[PDB]
């Protein structure tokens, strides 16, 4: 999978172009999963010029005319003929009517034998047409418009008639071959391609992926114009705001030809297809490919104060009128004579390109594509972010991404008009007015207000200025399945960034984030002047009173104002219709603000749920053509929450103001508490929300309010299909739900109980995160807490069936408690089952941090899980080294699985190698799109040495695995992780959500071997409530839809699927089998018989029963033993036995995968809600496989390893002995080192090897993941390029990278490694010579590096160690530096500081003997293993050299470091001073 | 509540300090001329709402009374006659050929919509039609009202009159006649006043440490006047919080991202309260923001030397007295926020010319005018051993009280 293009600066044009490039896409094949079978085509495709003296030849009737006065089509038909002659027919006679000539057509040769089975079977016909151009049209770019009226009124005609056909291109400057082929299939599948009369000047070739395994001919692409490698996660909102302006869109280049062109978009299309579809409207409306781009994907102008003013006046003027297509993306698009590449604002794929001296330029993804002269290469670069590469054919040179930017920057006056149009809202001072109501009580009610929500949501937002934590995460029901009215905002739950797309970090990444919100109306896109930028702009959406009374009081007629309100007595479509009438009534009279208001509601009025209103305001507006010509307001009660503010935003909301909160907030203030007065406290709420806002986004990945805004992230859970497309099209809803009736009808209930309580003037205390005596169901209620501590600690059975009873019946708690066994089968006896013992190996205690529990409680779960022969599984915390060795008393600490997380805090070699299974943590439950921070008060000496941190210090775990950008890099871990311990299983675990099932077809395709699937439900320690809440989907959606698509695909054999989340009965686990899941986690309730009571206090470190504490005075209190869980797994085999004696089923495997025993039971149809719920998605049986039984077959076989290091290194490794041997290595061999390291770590352990022992030399490229894992005794040189992931979670040794000999240009100016490199290293030393990509030793935690150069978000996360750069350093550097020393030589220390993050970093200079002394024997080490040119004149100039280099280190790691250095001055041993230390800086 | 008394008092004070009679207080106590009217409105539902209007004129020896109207619920008739005798004492400060005036209407303009607010505003016009004009009575706009209403309030005049009067109200668009210069108005004359202060205490403009507490239009244009001026701007607020800087604070950068509403502070970043930005270290305070901000507590904590209260009443009588004992020069807002009333004026004239200028003639006239105020206040402050504001008081009474005795009134 990935991008390539091969091409010639000045056109020259030739057929080893088009070689190279399906070299490239043979090479890069290697990147690409493999799925059902390896000969069926996964996709790919090829982009060149028009071959004209090819046509020419193999025509010998069609008379072409000059290159640019003519076309030609490419079309992909049916099998069936008919129809084939009807299109071709129309397509005549369209192109008759539009004037231009039909010269012929022709019939493209296809070898379809040389194809797979399934790509043979949708093989279409394969037919282009050849357009001449009418003597009207004088110029090229008229013609091509005609070409894509005539394609796009094609393509209208077809799908109005059902027809299935596709146009591949039709271009007078480009032709496109593409299919479901592998790169050696597309020349045999294509024979033109072998012809040597193809001749063009360059040729751009993609190889997808196919995250599942039926792809189709027309998805594949080179699309049109460009290709796209990525994923865009902001494609809802981005098609709503297109379809919205091309009803307005008016452009004098069409004329009338926008009403044949108004679909623009294709609706079935895919993101790829979509982005071209749009590239190219726009390139045809009148603007350049480069102006396009730009404006689609702009660069971050808000909070980056590294971008000049013209183009940060540019970027906020388009922001006006284009919002960004956010997401991981790399394009590369071409017009014939131009070519552009460019990738998004954060910079998240790889782009690498070697320009050599006979004016060729080699760009792809990987570096070792081709083989080149060293001797011809001069430039070896990257595609930085921010920075186009552009190619003029005609010109016959590269134009500066400089130039570029400045002559369209300038070509407006944008900074003036932006200067002059804009509006401003200054409020009145003296028309204050802190507003009041009287009823404040009475409106709380029927908001649903609670005493728990103010005090516990309100007040510390106030107190903190961040949304508040929490722990153990949602145990109540759904909203569909409780009882007691609920919101509609409780219905939706926030999506988040899985695979595909990362999450980011917003407060790290602040430069990439923009919340500017634009209201008004916009202005003509196409022709935009001064008009698109005089509307009103803010920084946050959310307004206050006084912002609000402004805006409503603005008067300007140009910005006017509408107030609706939206309130209902009887029939709620009624009311959306009168709200419908009357914005198309003020927007006809000229309105640009509709403000939704629920004021003015009384006992008879109840106001409109305002999600509701304003997502059909929104869709109407959309349809109607007349969105982009206004903005809402809403003013609601019922907005208090981040998660509310998000949802409104999301489905369309421009600005929100919370009154009731602004109202709570002054009573109380006035009543004595919360002496913080009403300004700053309305201003600290406004802050907190608009931040939590920002951190919902980033678990999507989308950086800009103004994109999620139009993409709706949130999917439905109990709400009917028909409500969905009427007012929430596009979004999810599995099992459908609720209609417009029932949601009208909780909404009245709760106005008019509200409104009437005419017995109390108090709030009811909530149950959202506390449980409370008749509030809302709590499914560890302190009646099964109780009961099941008791049966644990008695070993007895009947309280743990009564326990296991209250949890199932009594109450409807999750879906699965909706399902009853059918009753009418064959029981069988006890003993013709599988015994408790077989059926406990399926069960695991689940991850968590040794950090967020105790020592005696991880080491508890982990000595239960060893004796019952199950599975434990480590965190993130890392793990001791002594527990991998069982104790004499038999007990066994070890953890079988081992976690990989973002912050890669404990990973090593030993750390990997000491396991039988490694789990990636994709996501959980409770925090699946977020990361995580531990406070230096909270790093007790006990784990920093645990996770090789200083104590003390705090650490950051990125929300992203910054490895894991996309699919592919999921693969390549995945492989990684099998070459250090190919004795393991690679686990995926993931949170279930809508296309889950499609994320695990395409896991499986990666080849993981297992997939856990983990509900909403599950627990943590340390989380913010919203997010605990409002986020993810219950495990039975994902587990149904990832059974179903897997066996669909025929994966389901080929994996070990797992689910987690309130596992707490031997019912829910058969219910988990029945829907498809093999093994079984469980969390909470080992935590409850160890003695955890629920108190959701983990967070604060504070638990009375040492559970989730590292204070030793409450860890004395812990009580829990092993023998306790042992006995409550017992317990549930038991049950699960006993319920599988009930069903007829002797074997699990037998079992599993038989949802035709269940039923829907009385008491879901005698529900309210509930009875309208479709589970028969969940009930569905594919024909096929149930059980995992193919190993998934990896290719540790083949790889470099152990065909040639391994057979000559083994004998050395086991004697101890030095050993030196060389290689020729390719991009192909991605690892290259890792099974010797690990081989050495298990032979050895962390002591490893001598150092320089075992020396292995590179000659020529090499792949991702290189040096990965190599523990302490190895050394590995690379003299030439390397790509992304270089020294991933290095554990020791040495990694050199030295330029190739034959490449004579400066090392320093060339780039040398890829983006990510060293990456959660712990241990070891480095050598780069040459520049660096983005995020440079992102985790790194001890390792010493010396590199010439590097990108940006250098030394992101760093905890340890050193870095020394020999040159410059890119934006946003230090950007979460906790720990570790930077040097830096520079000679603009200004520009260096203005790059860097000021927020925890000192500047300080070379000063103390010691360091200098350091640096220098590593540059001089440096120097002798690489011959530096810099490092030499350095060196040499040392005296200058240290007055001019920059030190960087973190405040609190130097005053840590000092302390104990004084502390050892004073004469005080290691571990007690290192203790007085951390008390002292954590008093 | 005591609001008019409070002008009494300080009227009476202003008198007994120049000489005059009582006679002169009995006459200029209260306006000779105040209205009340009742104004029905159709509303968009097709009711009827009659609204209470009142207009006061204060005196008109000197010439047309100059007034604002101003659309609130909680207008009064003492409020209104306090806020006509106030614009009196600024028009005499500026030495301008116009009376005190005051109009205001009882209303929700947040309730209200945009056709009922334009057939309130002509239906007060009406009202008041008959002591109203370009020769007897100019209004301007004040709380919730703006160029629009402006227009409508022109139009109806207009459409009573028979022929276009754009002199019979101020505020107005350029294309109705409006004047350049009216929304950097205020802030150039609190920078003309603060030079003039820099000038006569010795501290040099270049380089001087300037603090800003409120980012409005008037905050940013102010801010934008000392850093071209050369004044380094080391605090600014606004209603988030505010920032600190000793070396200066990139206010281009921060007009550049400023929004509609002012906001400029980051999201993720810690800001510096009001508060502790009062007490900052610093030459030259402008609070231009929410009004009770100086009192005993924080004006021995105050280190400013010059303050100017580009707000209204951002300052206590403890304040000012603190103030005055530690050696403190507080300009007044009764002078420094009377720009907006000059470019009124310079509407006005404009219109009676029928030649309308360009924003050059307008700073250079205004920085006159202004410069001239200053001066004369500061020299009647510096012969007698007095207060700023009682000077600027007395400057303002003086001119009034000399046209009615000379005309005759007393
Ligand atoms: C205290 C606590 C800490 C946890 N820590 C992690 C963690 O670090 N990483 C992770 O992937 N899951 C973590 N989990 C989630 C569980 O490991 C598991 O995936 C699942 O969410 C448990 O669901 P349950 O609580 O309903 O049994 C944690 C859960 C708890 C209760
Ligand atoms: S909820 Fe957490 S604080 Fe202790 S009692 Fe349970 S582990």
């Amino acid at each position: 999978c990935g991008i390539g293009l091969y091409a010639h600066l000045k056109g020259k044009q030739t057929h080893d172009i088009v070689k190279q490039g399906l070299k490239m896409l043979c090479q890069l094949d290697h990147r690409g999963g493999q799925g059902s079978d390896p000969d069926t085509g996964d996709g790919a495709g090829l982009l060149v010029q028009i071959p004209d003296a090819f046509f020419r030849k193999e025509c010998k009737n069609i008379n072409l005319p000059e290159k640019e006065r003519y076309g030609v089509g490419m079309v992909f038909f049916s099998q069936k003929e008919d129809e084939r002659k009807k299109i071709e027919k129309q397509i005549n006679a369209l192109i008759e009517q539009e004037g231009q000539v039909v010269l012929g057509w022709r019939t493209v040769p296809v070898n379809v034998g040389k194809i797979g089975t399934v790509a043979q079977k949708s093989c279409p016909f394969v037919r282009q047409v050849f357009i001449g151009a009418s003597s009207d049209l004088k110029d090229n770019l008229s013609f091509e418009r005609k070409l894509y009226v005539i394609r796009k009124q094609a393509e209208n005609w077809g799908v109005t008639e059902g027809l299935d056909f596709y146009f591949a291109s039709l271009s007078s400057q480009t032709i496109v071959y593409k299919g479901l082929l592998t790169p050696e299939q597309v020349d045999a599948f294509y024979s033109d391609l072998q012809d040597e009369a193809f001749v063009s000047a360059f040729a751009l070739v993609h190889s997808r992926f196919s995250t599942n395994t039926f792809p189709t001919w027309e998805r594949a692409h080179p699309n049109r114009y460009l290709v796209h490698n990525g994923e865009i996660n902001t494609l809802r909102g981005n098609i709503n705001w297109m379809r919205a302006r091309e009803q307005q869109f008016v452009s004098e280049s069409f004329g009338e030809d926008l009403n044949k062109i108004l679909p623009i978009l294709n609706a079935d299309g895919s993101d790829s297809s979509i982005l071209d579809n749009a590239f190219e409207f726009f390139v045809m409306a009148g603007r350049k490919p480069a102006h396009t781009a730009m404006m689609l994907i702009p660069e971050p102008w808000t909070e980056n104060t590294h971008m000049s003013k013209e183009k940060r006046a540019f970027y906020e003027y388009h922001s006006s009128l284009m919002e960004p297509w956010d997401g991981p993306t790399a394009i590369s698009f071409t017009d014939g004579k131009q070519i552009g590449a460019i990738l998004d604002r954060n910079g998240l794929r790889p782009a690498r390109y070697y320009v050599t001296k006979d004016d060729y330029i080699i760009f792809s993804s990987e570096v070792g594509v081709i083989e080149v002269e060293q001797e011809n290469v001069l430039y070896k670069n990257r595609l930085e972010p921010g920075k186009m590469l552009l190619i003029d054919l005609e010109e016959g040179r590269i134009i500066s991404d400089e130039e570029v930017k400045t002559q369209i920057a300038t070509e407006y006056p944008y900074q003036k008009w932006l200067e002059e149009e804009l509006v401003q809202v200054n409020p009145d001072p003296e028309s204050r007015e802190e507003e009041q109501f009287s009823d404040l009580l009475t409106r709380q009610k029927a908001f649903g207000y609670t005493y728990e929500d103010i005090q516990k949501y309100l007040i510390p937002v106030i107190k903190e200025g961040k949304d508040p934590l929490g722990s153990m995460g949602n145990d109540a029901p759904l909203a569909v399945l409780s009882d007691r009215a609920q919101s509609l905002f409780n219905y939706f739950k926030q999506l988040f960034a899985q695979v595909t797309n990362p999450p980011i970090d917003a407060i790290r990444e602040q430069l990439v984030t923009s919340t500017m919100t634009w209201l008004g109306a916009e202005g003509d896109l196409l022709h935009p002047s001064e008009r698109n930028v005089r509307r009103i702009k803010l920084y946050t959406p959310v307004l206050s009173n006084e912002q609000f009374y402004a805006l409503k009081t603005i008067v300007h007629p140009d910005l006017k104002s509408q107030k609706i309100d939206v309130l209902f007595s009887e029939d709620l479509e009624r009311g959306l219709k009168d709200m419908f009438t009357q914005a198309e009534k003020a927007i006809s009279q000229g309105v640009s603000l509709l403000i939704l208001s629920d004021k003015k509601m009384n006992e008879r009025l109840t106001p409109i749920p305002p999600l509701l209103a304003v997502s059909a305001l929104h869709q109407h507006l959309i349809r109607k053509g007349l969105r982009t010509k206004v903005s809402i307001i809403v003013e609601s009660g019922e907005a208090r929450e981040v998660h509310h503010f998000a949802a409104l935003i999301g489905y369309g909301a421009d600005a929100i103001n919370p009154y009731l909160a602004y109202a709570t907030y002054k009573q109380e203030i006035d009543e004595g508490r919360l002496d913080i007065s009403y300004e700053e406290a309305v201003s600290k709420y406004g802050k907190s929300i608009t931040e939590g806002v920002v951190k919902v986004m980033s678990k999507m990945g989308i950086s800009t309010v103004q994109s999620y805004r139009g993409a709706q992230i949130f999917e439905a859970v109990g709400i009917s299909r028909d409500v969905i497309d009427r007012y929430f099209s596009g979004t999810a809803s599995q099992l459908g739900g609720i209609d417009l009736q029932t949601i009208a009808e909780e909404a009245q209930r709760r106005h008019r109980e509200a409104y009437q309580d005419d017995y109390s003037k108090t709030l009811e205390p909530g149950s959202d995160f506390q449980w409370r005596n008749g509030g809302e169901h709590h499914a560890f209620n302190p009646k099964t807490i109780h009961t099941l501590q008791w049966a644990c600690r008695r070993n007895d059975y009947n309280l743990f069936k009564q326990y296991t009873k209250a949890a199932d019946e009594e109450r409807i708690g999750f879906l699965r408690n909706l399902f009853a066994f059918d009753g009418n089968r064959k029981p069988l006896k006890l003993e013709e089952v599988e015994s408790a013992e077989s059926i406990v190996k399926r069960f695991k205690t689940g991850a968590m941090s040794f950090g967020s529990l105790s020592k005696e409680a991880h080491e508890a779960l982990a000595i239960a899980m060893n004796r019952l022969g199950g599975k434990s599984n480590s965190g993130e915390g890392g793990e001791d080294p002594k527990r991998f060795v069982p104790d004499e008393n038999g007990d066994d600490r070890r953890s079988a699985i081992k976690q990989i997380a973002s912050g890669r805090f404990g990973v090593k070699s030993h750390y990997l190698v000491n396991a039988d299974e490694l789990q990636i943590k994709m996501a959980q439950g409770a925090k699946p799109g977020e990361g995580g921070q531990l406070p230096g008060n909270k790093v007790y000496p006990w784990v920093a040495d645990v996770r090789g941190s200083t104590p003390g210090v705090g650490l950051i775990s990125p929300p992203p695995h910054h490895d894991i950008y996309s699919i592919e890099d999921l693969a390549q871990l995945i492989h990684d992780l099998k070459n250090a311990n190919r004795d393991a299983r690679i686990s995926v675990k993931l949170v279930s959500k809508a296309g889950v099932g499609t994320i695990a077809a395409g896991v499986a395709k990666a080849t993981a071997d297992v997939i856990v699937i983990s509900g909403y439900d599950g627990g943590t320690g340390a989380s913010p409530k919203t997010s605990i809440k409002h986020t993810g989907l219950p495990w039975e959606l994902g587990l149904a839809e990832a059974h179903q698509t897997l066996m669909l695909n025929g994966l389901r054999d080929r994996v070990v699927l797992e689910t987690d989340g309130k596992l707490m009965t031997g019912r829910d686990v058969v219910m988990a089998a029945l829907l498809g899941a093999e093994e079984f986690g469980f969390a909470t309730a080992p935590l409850v018989v160890l003695g955890c009571v629920m108190m959701r206090a983990c967070h604060l470190d504070t638990c009375p029963v040492g559970v989730a504490t590292q204070n030793p005075e409450l860890r004395k209190k812990f009580m829990g033993d092993p023998d306790h869980i042992v006995n409550y797994m017992l317990f549930i085999a038991e049950e699960v036995r006993e319920y599988m004696a009930a069903l007829g089923f002797k074997t699990f495997d037998e079992m599993i995968g038989r949802t035709d025993v269940l039923h829907v039971s009385e008491r879901a149809k005698e529900h309210w809600k509930a009875s309208q719920l479709d589970l028969s998605t969940l009930l569905y049986q594919p024909e096929g496989v149930r059980t995992f039984q193919s190993p998934q077959n990896h290719k540790i076989d083949q790889s470099l390893d152990i065909t040639t290091i391994l057979p000559a290194v083994q004998e050395a490794i086991e004697s101890g002995k030095e050993a030196d041997i060389s290689i020729e290595i390719n991009n192909t061999n991605r690892v290259a080192g890792t099974i010797t390291g690990s081989e050495i770590s298990k032979r050895y352990g962390e002591e490893g090897l001598p150092e320089d022992t075992i020396k292995l030399h590179f000659t020529g490229s090499a792949g991702q993941s290189f040096g990965a894992f190599v523990p302490k005794g190895m050394t590995l040189y690379l003299d030439g390029d390397s790509n992304d992931y270089v020294g991933k979670g290095l554990s020791g040794g040495k990694i050199i990278v030295k330029s190739s000999e034959g490449f004579n240009s400066a090392s320093d100016d060339n780039v040398i490694i890829g983006n990510v490199a060293f990456y959660g290293a712990t241990s070891g030393e480095a050598y780069i010579n040459g520049r660096a990509g983005e995020r440079f030793a992102v985790r790194n935690s001890g390792v010493n590096v010396v590199v010439e150069g590097i990108g940006d978000h250098g030394c992101e996360y760093m905890t340890g160690g050193s870095v020394v750069v020999l040159g410059d350093v890119g934006k946003n550097f230090a950007a979460g530096m906790s720990g570790g020393i930077a040097y830096v030589l520079t000679e603009d220390v200004k520009a260096f500081k203005r790059k860097c993050n000021l927020e925890m970093i000192l500047f300080e200079s070379l000063e103390d003997e010691k360091e200098i002394q350091q640096i220098k024997a590593m540059l001089e080490r440096h120097t002798a293993y690489t011959n530096s040119q810099k490092a030499e004149d350095l060196l040499d100039q040392w005296e200058d050299s240290v007055k001019k280099f920059v030190k960087v280190i973190p405040k609190n790691y130097k005053q840590m470091l000092a302390s104990i250095e004084e502390q050892k001055a004073a004469g005080l041993s290691d571990e007690e001073a290192i203790m007085f230390a951390f008390e002292a800086n954590t008093k | 509540l005591d609001v008019l008394k409070s002008t009494q008092t300080v009227i009476h004070k202003a008198l007994e300090k120049l000489g005059y009679p009582e006679e002169v207080y009995e006459l200029l106590k209260e306006p000779m001329r105040l209205l009340t009217v009742k104004i029905p409105v159709r509303m968009d539902d097709g009711s009827v709402k009659i609204f209470t209007g009142y207009r006061a004129q204060h005196n008109d020896s000197v010439g047309p009374t100059k007034g604002g109207i101003r659309f609130h619920p909680n207008v009064t008739e003492k409020e209104v006659k306090a806020l006509s005798i106030w614009m009196s004492l600024k028009c005499g400060i500026i030495d301008l050929p116009y009376g005190g005036g005051k109009g205001g209407i009882v209303c929700d303009p947040r309730d209200m919509s945009f056709r009922e607010l334009e057939r309130l505003s002509r239906g007060y016009v009406r009202a008041i039609s008959q002591i109203v004009g370009p020769t007897k009575d100019v209004p301007a706009p004040d709380v919730f009202t703006n160029s629009q209403i402006m227009a409508w309030m022109m139009d109806e005049y207009s459409r009573i009159d028979e022929f276009n009067s754009p002199g019979f109200i101020t505020g107005k668009p350029l294309v109705l006649g409006g004047s350049h210069g009216r929304e950097s108005a205020t802030a150039k004359g609190v920078t003309i006043c603060i030079k003039e202060a820099a000038k006569k205490r010795g501290i040099d403009i270049k380089g001087a440490r300037v603090v800003v507490q409120g980012f409005g239009n008037a905050g940013s244009y102010l801010a934008k006047f000392m850093h071209d001026a050369g004044a380094k701007v080391v605090g600014i607020s606004d209603a988030y919080g505010g920032l600190y800087d000793p070396e200066g604070l990139d206010i281009d950068y921060l007009l550049d991202r400023r929004d509609s509403f002012g906001t400029v502070t980051k999201l993720f970043n810690d800001t510096i309260t009001n508060q502790e930005l009062l007490e900052l270290d610093c030459d030259i305070l402008v609070p231009a923001a929410i009004e009770n901000q100086i009192t005993e507590e924080n004006a021995h904590n105050i280190r400013a030397k010059i303050v100017v209260e580009a707000a209204n009443g951002p300052t206590t009588l403890e304040g000012t007295k603190i103030l005055s004992d530690r050696d403190i020069l507080l300009v007044p807002d009764v002078l420094a926020s009377a720009g907006g009333v000059t470019v009124s004026y310079f509407e006005w004239v404009q219109n009676n010319q029928g030649f309308y200028w360009s924003e050059e003639e307008v700073e250079e006239k205004l920085e006159k005018m202004m410069v001239k105020s200053f001066n004369n206040i500061y020299e009647m402050a510096n012969n007698r051993r007095i207060d700023m504001r009682l000077a600027a008081y007395m400057v303002g009474v003086r001119k009034m009280a000399e046209a009615s005795r000379f005309r005759g009134w007393i």
